[PDB]
DNA sequence: GATTCGTATC
């Protein structure tokens, strides 16, 4: 507002000229509002000072967030009530961020920070219940659009005042993709020590259920009376 | 070696635990040469696996037994380098197309389509088996080109694959094997199979109960059964009392342990708390089909619930096991079953 | 020297039964030039492959064949690429010559065959391709596509294919052929069974091949030269007997759920199939004259989303006892 | 066979005079032509509302008899790569060419929402640096295709979608110039099933004249099909499933319509659809969904969009 | 050689006049032809329809001789990228016409299977280079053409073939193949077709070859319902008795000796069964419900295979349970 | 045999199929035979086509046992060949017989080294652009080594697009140029008039019967099918152009009894008019 | 978009 002001003191002439100083204080605050970038809003400041006529003030679309999408599909928008047209701008406008299994993702692990987690355990279940129907229809836009629409729409029906909501926070799948690389790289490691010492071929199966817990257990049993893999595979197991 | 892999018997006279199965096994190998396609299915850790090796000890000799192991290398459709373990002994191949996931079938048509082919003249003509462990795990278009594979090439090569549930399989691989079923032995053969192993081993054993305990504590699991021997041989000196304790391995206790509070304490946050608690188990790579199951007959234990629980319990457990099969993300349908639990006991 | 489904493939048209159909327009187009482009589909162990097998070599002879008929099945890669390449080349070729021998015993029409097994494995963009090379080269090749499911064939090349459907083979359909086999193989069957056979094996010849080769097999073993009766057959095809089958239903009679879970848990010990109890099931329940309308439709549609259900790859034991508890609270 | 040019660019404006619709952009653009100093500028909207005539006309106004050698007009048609960007927009801005007193080159970007972002890129360099003496003006369908920093420095100008009266006006004029019969009804159907489209307009009025003559409601309907989009909603909002059935059979079946485009259609009307709660809405689109995933995995028969049908009604009817 | 080819392809009209069922579009091309105009066009319809057929036989009038030069054909069996609409296409499209004079048609044989990149490329080809050529496009599926691309096309609607059209055609066939047909098979064929003559033709060839003597004797119903393996109308009818007003027993076993009867397919009664339902006047509303969705899942589950037996009487039970509600 | 013809001088096959290189160099190429020699026909996107013809006096052995049929039309694809007769030469006879022995059959492509007898069969495939003779615009003979330095220079410098003058005068100041349109722009590459490059140089006004002087011909050429000529230059030693009204270019290439040539071009429609006049004024200028 | 904390201004 400041900038554009003295954009508009430093061209009144032209601005007195065509008599638009008497409303360039509201079209400052339009453009303020509508836009956070500087040469943007001087372009539109510009088009429209040195127009003729009552064309529409219009300024580029800046894109939307990851954790500012999520928020809009918890909380909603403000100065939106109709969730249709809001899910439907954001379908037209961030269809990169909205098409993607992340945001399903994000969804289900921020769903919880809607009044720090207290609300009825029916609408739960009916979130994770769309969320899952979802994932069985790979990837079709109806997908997206009906888990998103079903989410606003679940946390539109308890939604009152005196809410305090939590922080939302990115989903920790990649930390389970790096703890099961690790469990296959010990898996591979003791597959590899269980040939050469003893011959033996265990499939991959038996070493995630019994082969590693109690295959260490023996080799710490056998480690306290005396074989490299004395640990248990993947680490120990808490809660 | 283990007490499983110690006394792991060599032959098809040295099983005994099925017996008719084993007749069923000597009448298929009386006349190697028209021995068609095998289909193995049963319990887990029933011994399948054996018997497929006794029957090939049968066939082949000894000397089936003696496994070499190499890595052979693949290349996929965007060009990364795949590693497929081949545990190759001679006269018979082991393969575990479920090593690699989706990419399976470029496994099973190179590697299966290079033997297929590929004849076994040496002016006398042999037919090399081939082992498929896990037939399940195929993803429906290793299967397809198993089918022709084996139905064309079926003077050269024979299969002989291992599954559970053999429910996954498609009709066309099922019409094309001979179907031979492995139930899981009864208490008693695993108590006497458990006798043996203490006499042959040294182990103190107070009572013969300590070996139906395990017995029915392992559900008709023989190799669980051998290692909770083995555990508590190791653990309490290698003498066994009544007073040693069953022990389960540690996602069974975890799974009991979020039974318990399902519950017990039904809220959202009880739902974030047994999300994480199934993250920690998708991160010991425990698949969420059984991590389903476990979940549900706990659940269906507990004497707290009425019969319409239970029965809420066992159909939200199958309908979302479905959800599970034609899934891409496991939280999803685990987190959904646990709510749906969570909502319907209260 | 072989497994009986491979030892017992038809060699020529003649051999196959129960498809009279397909068989004589076939055999009549043997005598004319105008074979069409043909999409064999039916149920697994019908006779589709040994069909196509048997018609190639009474066309072009053995000698021919090799230079006249292109095959692809689900083995090869046949992708988008492939398809536009490979297929579309062969088409492309100008018919091979026949020899002296070759033009007097064998018809050899004037164009070459590409057979598409398994097609219902190839994705749109392949068939999608395949629509105009099976249009402008369908006077130098013709094109024969064999598959289970017609759905996964795309419209157009389902205009395009005349369509060739493979009845299922009941006991009617193949009780003789069943009878030639068991004749040949000097195989000594009680009378009821080779219909026991084609009864469990429903719609599929290779399954009972298979299953009387496994009970001559286990009667030769025996080496007591008595005949083969349904029990055994029942025995090793996996068919639950009689006893389990009325205490499960017994069991779920009284509906308690304890008592129905601890039953599960032992049969599934026991290691059947799922599929196979349910459809046992399926029989005993909707042939019973002791239970009412109401409970036939109900019970029919557990059935059928039971079976829907299975045929998804799940756990047989979950759905097993979710079924049984459904029905005990029928 | 002979030599007749397609009433489509037969009669495309030349100048900024003859485009009907967006009034105010236009008389800016005519704004621009006069003084001179055209800026980087966006044009994004429907297809077939005037935006590349637009733009042409705007780039012939400004530069007269230096057109020839003014203008640089790439399009998706060209290669427009990084390498082609640099090398080619680089020359072109580097070309110091005089000009009348306020005028720039204008380097017309046409289906600038299909060029790769690294090509954004370097016109986002060459945007910057040569500014003073080359002006851009993007042609889109939407801007958003169009990276930000692209957008940051262009005058953004969004065309509406063409009202009634100014097709109806810009027809007039072309069949007063071309000397067609016509009917009143038969203009209002062309405007109907034209559906905001000029270009779709003069080809319905063009194969009207051609197959039939005179330009009335019977021929044109009997020539050209009512929007598809239209009968997809008239039958989703359907108050009972019979009625609902019968629309979709004789009116998407019968006239040959994929199921695939039925249940698409079906998805995109849904998505635009005010009256209907939002609830039902989502359940409409879940059932949608399902539908399509059976089509799909090849099972398109008639029953399946018969059976989505019926679930929809479950859904609104409280069935 | 046309005696050595498929009946489809070789009752291919070589000629507009030999084109039927599509009236107006025919019309309107021949008018287009005659005045000289030919605008950018894009056919669309159902498989079988006379697509293909209409635009070579239009090429064919046009340039009666140079056809070979004069139009360029391409369709999903050849490889078209982007790079081979920015080189090829343009490059026809760029260059002067052969012999005298005329316009260059490129032909566009199902372009749904064109990427999005391809599409709008070709945009501005069409409209850059219109004054020397014009584009055909042929679709099945016109969700997968670029609304750009639907906008700067004429758009032409191939009906699915009316009754006239296919027994205009099957005239002409028995009259070149001196074959007979009862006017029951006639219907049959109408209603197996299902607005497609390339069905119509298949079935012909296979009845042909189905007939011991197609010089003397006929074809009738029974021969189409044998050759094309479907269930004919009174096993339908009969179906249908037994399950609505016969009790479960006897409605499984009149089922079951229905399709044991020929071999018939459960899909195959699924469909007669819907399309006699289809008629039927439900008072319930709820029953129609009912039946549309649980034959629709049931036809979904037969789709993907499994228990026959399950699936009929599955059929048989969602049949009398939803016209529990016509009663109440 | 329905057709043999045996050569030792395989270089002549070398080249012969080099100059199809330009082209597709993974396509297929159609082989006419006849009695007075096989012709190796090419064709790219309906826009050019090159005709090489190899005469019957060119092989040792020639003999076309074959009366059914005037001539016999095989498709075969190009790199199967090329990939084929890859044989490094040898130094042996090395002499190269060809073989077809009517439809049905491979064409047969037999290299004997005296010992070693490679023989390769291909496979063939299911099977225009003539300038219309009494109507010609220009025609010009120029000198092969001058053509091929003109081609050299346009592909130097990229050449988008290409022009072609030809403007005979009073005087006989026969002016020939190559005009093109690259990263530079417009780049003028006249031929000299003399007689040891230009021979002769001749525009009519139509019909191919008046010399008209004092009127230019102008010629929009896509460069890309411009090159497909330039290896083919190479071996020539004189080059005749013929260029009609129907914007045909026929490039009569002889390297002299020898091999010959036929490259025939489709002119682009040349939408604005506007650069002919820019071209003709950067002539006179 | 929400929360928390900190500024700056009126
Ligand atoms: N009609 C038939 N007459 C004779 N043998 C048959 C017939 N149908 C099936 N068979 C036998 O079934 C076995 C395999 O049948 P195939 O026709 O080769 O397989 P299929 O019909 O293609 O089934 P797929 O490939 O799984 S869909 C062979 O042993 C055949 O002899
Ligand atoms: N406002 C208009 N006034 C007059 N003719 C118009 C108008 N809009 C479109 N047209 C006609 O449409 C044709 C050219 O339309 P274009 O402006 O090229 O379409 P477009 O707006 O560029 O849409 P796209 O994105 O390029 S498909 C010519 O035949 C014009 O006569
Ligand atoms: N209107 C018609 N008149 C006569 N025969 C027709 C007609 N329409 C289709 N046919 C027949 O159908 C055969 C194939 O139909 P086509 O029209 O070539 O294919 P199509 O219409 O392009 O359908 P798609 O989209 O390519 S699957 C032709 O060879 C004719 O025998
Ligand atoms: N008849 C038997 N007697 C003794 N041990 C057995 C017998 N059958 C199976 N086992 C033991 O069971 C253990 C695991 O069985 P395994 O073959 O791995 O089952 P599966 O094939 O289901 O994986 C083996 O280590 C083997 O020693
Ligand atoms: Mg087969
Ligand atoms: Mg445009
Ligand atoms: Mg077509």
């Amino acid at each position: 507002k400041k900038h554009l002001k003295f954009i508009c003191v430093q061209n009144m002439k032209m601005l007195k000229e065509k008599n638009k100083w008497n409303k360039r204080q509201e079209v400052i605050d339009y453009i303020a509002q509508e836009t956070g970038d500087i040469r943007s809003a001087i372009t539109t400041l510009q088009f429209w000072a040195t127009s003729s006529g009552s064309l529409p003030i219009s300024t580029r679309e800046s894109t939307i967030s990851y954790f500012h999408a999520i928020g809009k599909v918890i909380h909603g928008s403000h100065s939106t009530n109709n969730d249709n047209e809001m899910i439907n701008n954001l379908f037209e406008n961030s269809n990169n961020l909205l098409s993607k299994e992340d945001f399903k993702l994000g969804i289900l692990e921020n769903y919880n920070t809607f009044n720090k987690g207290e609300f009825s355990i029916s609408d739960a279940s009916s979130i994770v219940d769309c969320l899952s129907e979802c994932d069985n229809m790979n990837g079709l836009p109806e997908s997206n659009e009906y888990g998103l629409r079903e989410v606003r729409k679940t946390f539109r029906n308890i939604s009152k005042q005196g809410h305090n909501h939590g922080t939302v926070y990115f989903p920790r799948e990649w930390k389970v993709r790096k703890l099961q690389n690790s469990f296959k790289v010990q898996a591979e490691d003791w597959l590899n020590v269980s040939l050469y010492k003893y011959n033996a071929v265990h499939s991959f199966r038996n070493i995630t259920l019994e082969f590693g817990y109690y295959a260490p257990l023996i080799r710490k049993c056998q480690s306290y009376k005396k074989i490299d893999v004395v640990d248990r595979i993947g680490g120990p197991i808490e809660a | 070696s283990l007490w499983v892999d110690k006394y792991r018997p060599k032959s098809l006279n040295a099983l005994s635990h099925n017996e008719e199965l084993t007749n069923f096994l000597k009448s298929l190998s009386d006349q190697p040469r028209d021995l068609p396609h095998l289909l193995l299915y049963g319990p887990n850790g029933t011994g399948k696996k054996t018997r497929c090796m006794a029957l090939l000890e049968s066939i082949f000799g000894p000397g089936v037994y003696r496994l070499k192991i190499d890595v052979r290398q693949f290349v996929t459709a965007s060009n990364r380098k795949l590693e497929l373990n081949v545990v190759s002994s001679p006269y018979h191949l082991e393969i575990t197309p479920s090593d690699m996931g989706n990419n399976d079938r470029i496994v099973i048509q190179e590697l299966l389509k290079e033997v297929a082919q590929m004849e076994q003249v040496d002016l006398a003509h042999r037919y090399k088996c081939v082992i498929i462990n896990e037939a399940n795990s195929l993803t429906k278009d290793a299967q397809a080109a198993l089918r022709r594979t084996m139905e064309k090439y079926s003077k050269n090569i024979r299969l002989i694959m291992v599954c559970d549930s053999m429910s996954p399989i498609i009709a066309p691989i099922k019409s094309r094997c001979l179907l031979i079923r492995c139930p899981a032995p009864s208490d008693s053969e695993i108590s006497t199979i458990l006798s043996d192993v203490v006499t042959n081993e040294r182990i103190q054993l107070e009572t013969k109960d300590i070996l139906k305990r395990i017995a029915q504590a392992s559900n008709g699991n023989l190799r669980v059964s051998l290692l909770m021997l083995e555990s508590m041989a190791l653990n309490n000196e290698l003498a066994l009392k009544s007073s040693s304790p069953i022990i389960k391995p540690d996602w069974i206790i975890v799974i009991h342990k979020l039974t318990r509070k399902i519950v017990k304490e039904r809220s959202v946050n009880s739902l974030i708390e047994c999300r994480a608690v199934l993250y920690d188990l998708l991160a010991h790579c425990i698949p969420a089909n059984i991590i389903l199951k476990e979940l549900t007959f706990s659940l269906l234990d507990v004497e707290t619930l009425n019969t319409t629980n239970k029965s809420s319990i066992i159909e939200y457990s199958s309908v979302f096991d479905e959800r599970l099969s034609l899934g891409n993300k496991a939280i999803f349908h685990l987190e959904g079953f646990i709510a749906k639990v969570m909502c319907c006991l209260d | 020297q072989q497994p009986w489904v491979e030892k017992y493939r038809p060699k020529n048209l003649d051999e196959v039964t129960a498809q009279d159909h397909a068989v004589t327009v076939l055999k009549k187009t043997l005598k004319s030039a105008n074979l069409p482009h043909m999409l064999f589909y039916g149920p697994p162990g019908t006779g589709k492959t040994s069909t196509i097998l048997a018609l190639t070599k009474e066309l072009y002879g053995p000698d021919l064949m090799k230079s006249r008929i292109l095959e692809l099945n689900a083995s090869d890669e046949r992708g988008i690429s492939i398809v536009r390449e490979k297929v579309k080349n062969f088409a492309r070729l100008t018919v091979s010559k026949p020899s002296k021998h070759d033009l007097e015993n064998y018809p050899c029409p004037p164009y070459k065959i590409i057979i598409l097994d398994e097609a219902d494995s190839m994705t749109a963009d392949a068939q999608s391709a395949l629509r105009r090379t099976m249009e402008t080269y369908s006077g130098v090749t013709r094109f024969c596509l064999i598959c289970n499911y017609v759905t996964r064939i795309i419209d157009p090349l389902a205009s395009r294919c005349s369509k060739f459907r493979f009845k299922a083979l009941d006991a009617s359909n193949a009780i003789d052929r069943l009878r030639f086999i068991s004749e040949q193989e000097n195989v000594k069957c009680d009378d009821g069974v080779l219909e026991r056979i084609l009864d469990i094996s429903a719609g599929d010849l290779r399954r009972g091949i298979t299953l009387l080769q496994s009970a001559s097999k286990g009667a030769q073993y025996l080496g007591d030269g008595k005949n083969i009766t349904s029990t055994q057959v029942e025995e090793l095809a996996g068919v639950v007997p009689h006893d389990i089958l009325i205490e499960i239903v017994e069991k779920v009679k009284s509906g308690d759920f304890d008592e129905i879970k601890k039953y599960v848990n032992t049969f599934m010990k026991s290691g059947w199939s799922a599929a196979s109890v349910v459809n046992q099931l399926h029989e005993y329940y909707i042939t019973n004259d002791n239970f009412d309308t109401n409970f036939k439709n109900q019970i029919s549609w557990l059935l059928f989303t039971t079976d829907s259900r299975l045929n998804n790859g799940t756990n047989e034991h979950i759905q097993l006892l979710n079924l049984l508890v459904k029905i005990s609270q029928l | 066979l002979s030599l007749q040019l397609p009433w489509v660019e037969k009669y495309r404006p030349q100048v900024l005079s003859d485009i009907v619709g967006n009034k105010e952009t236009i008389d800016r653009l005519q704004q621009i032509a006069k003084d001179g100093n055209m800026p980087h500028m966006i044009i994004s909207g429907m297809p077939g509302i005037g935006k590349t005539t637009s733009v042409h006309c705007l780039a012939h106004e400004l530069l007269g008899r230096s057109y020839a050698d003014g203008v640089l007009e790439l399009n998706a048609s060209d290669d427009r790569g990084i390498d082609v960007v640099r090398n080619q927009i680089k020359h072109f801005a580097q070309k110091k060419l005089h000009l009348p007193p306020g005028k720039h080159k204008i380097v017309i970007l046409d289906e600038a929402d299909s060029m790769t972002a690294g090509a954004q890129q370097a016109l986002r360099r060459t945007m910057e640096l040569y500014s003073n003496s080359t002006r851009f003006a993007f042609a889109c369908n939407q801007s958003n295709k169009i990276i930000e920093p692209l957008q940051s420095r262009c005058a953004i100008l969004r065309y509406s979608k063409l009202s009634d009266e100014d097709v109806l006006k810009r027809l007039l004029q072309i069949i007063k110039l071309e000397d067609v019969k016509y009917t009143n009804d038969g203009l209002e159907a062309i405007i109907f099933t034209a559906e905001g489209d000029m270009r779709q307009a003069i080809n319905n009025l063009q194969s009207t004249v051609a197959g039939h003559g005179l330009v009335n409601a019977d021929n044109v309907f009997k020539i050209v099909d009512s929007p598809h989009p239209l009968i997809v909603k008239k039958m989703l909002l359907a108050s009972n499933l019979e009625d609902s059935i019968q629309i979709l059979r004789t009116d998407l079946w019968k006239k040959g319509y994929s199921s695939i485009d039925i249940v698409t259609t079906s998805f995109r009307v849904t998505k635009n659809l005010a009256q209907v709660k939002e609830s039902v809405r989502l359940e409409m689109i879940k059932e949608i969904g399902l539908t399509h995933m059976r089509i799909l995995e090849g099972v398109g028969t008639y029953l399946q969009l018969a059976s989505m049908l019926a679930k929809i009604h479950k859904l609104n009817n409280k069935a | 050689s046309k005696e050595n080819l498929p009946w489809v392809e070789k009752y291919r009209p070589e000629t507009l006049d030999e084109v039927y069922g599509q009236n107006e579009v025919i019309t309107t091309v021949r008018k287009f032809v005659d005045e000289g105009k030919l605008p950018h066009l894009l056919f669309y319809g159902p498989p079988g329809t006379g697509k293909t057929s209409t635009i070579v036989a239009l090429a064919r009038e046009i340039y009666g001789k140079n056809y070979s030069n004069m139009v360029l054909e391409l369709n999903a069996s050849d490889d078209r990228g982007i790079d081979v609409v920015r080189n090829q296409i343009k490059d026809f499209a760029s260059t002067r016409q052969i012999f005298s004079k005329g316009f260059k048609l490129i032909i566009l044989d199902e372009a749904d299977a064109m990427t999005n990149a391809a599409q709008n490329a070709l945009r501005r080809v069409i409209e850059r280079y219109t004054k020397n050529t014009r584009f055909c496009v042929l679709a099945n599926y016109a969700h997968k053409l670029t609304p750009a691309l639907l906008s700067r096309c004429t758009r032409f609607r191939f009906q699915p073939l009316p009754q006239e059209a296919i027994e205009r055609r099957i005239a002409n066939v028995l009259v070149h193949e001196k074959l007979k047909l009862s006017p029951n098979a006639e219907k049959a064929l109408i209603e197996l077709s299902n607005g497609d003559m390339r069905r119509v033709l298949n079935v012909l060839q296979s009845c042909k070859a189905t007939l011991d003597n197609p010089d003397e004797d006929e074809i009738s119903d029974d021969v189409i319902y044998e050759c094309c393996g479907a269930p004919r109308p009174s096993d339908l009818k009969a179906v249908l008795k037994s399950i609505l007003e016969d009790d479960w027993g006897t409605a499984h076993y009149t089922l079951n000796k229905v399709r044991s009867a020929k071999g018939l397919a459960l899909i195959d009664l699924i469909e007669g069964i819907v399309k006699i339902l289809e008629d039927y006047e439900l008072q319930n509303e709820e029953t129609r419900v009912h039946l549309l969705t649980k034959l629709a899942d049931i036809e979904y589950s037969i789709s993907k295979g499994g228990n026959d037996q399950i699936q009929g009487s599955a059929v048989i039970g969602a049949i009398k349970a939803s016209f529990e509600n016509e009663t109440v | 045999n329905k057709f043999s013809a045996s050569t030792v001088h395989l270089e002549h096959i070398t080249t012969a199929l080099s100059c199809l290189t330009p082209f597709g160099s993974k396509d297929d190429v159609l082989i006419f035979i006849d009695a007075d020699g096989l012709s190796f026909v090419r064709e790219n996107n309906h826009v050019i086509k090159i005709q090489l013809l190899l005469s019957r006096e060119l092989f040792m052995s020639y003999s076309y046992r074959n009366e059914t049929e005037d001539h016999m039309k095989l498709c075969v694809k190009i790199n199967h060949i090329l990939d084929s007769v890859s044989v490094m030469n040898r130094n042996d006879i090395v002499e190269c017989t060809l073989s077809y022995d009517g439809h049905g059959s491979p064409f047969v492509l037999i290299f004997e080294d005296s010992f070693i007898s490679e023989r390769v069969e291909y496979s063939t495939y299911l099977i225009g652009l003539e300038l219309d003779r009494e109507r010609i615009s220009f025609e010009a003979i120029i000198k092969g080594e001058a053509l091929h330095s003109a081609l050299k220079d346009l592909k130097e410098i990229g050449c988008k697009e290409c022009y072609v003058y030809a403007k005979t005068e009073a005087n006989d100041e026969n002016v020939f140029a190559l005009i093109s349109k690259s990263q530079l722009g417009f780049s003028k590459i006249k031929l000299p008039s003399n007689r040891s490059i230009l021979e002769k140089l001749q525009v009519f006004d139509g019909d191919s019967t008046t010399v008209i002087d004092g009127f230019a011909v102008i010629g929009f050429f896509d460069f890309t099918s411009f090159d497909k000529i330039r290896k083919s230059t190479k071996i020539a030693s004189k080059v005749l152009f013929r260029m009609d009204v129907h914007g045909v270019l026929s490039v009569n290439i002889l390297s002299q009894p020898g091999i010959v040539i036929e490259v025939c071009m489709l002119e682009k429609e040349s939408i604005d008019e506007a650069a002919q006049t820019e071209i003709e004024l950067l002539m006179e200028t």
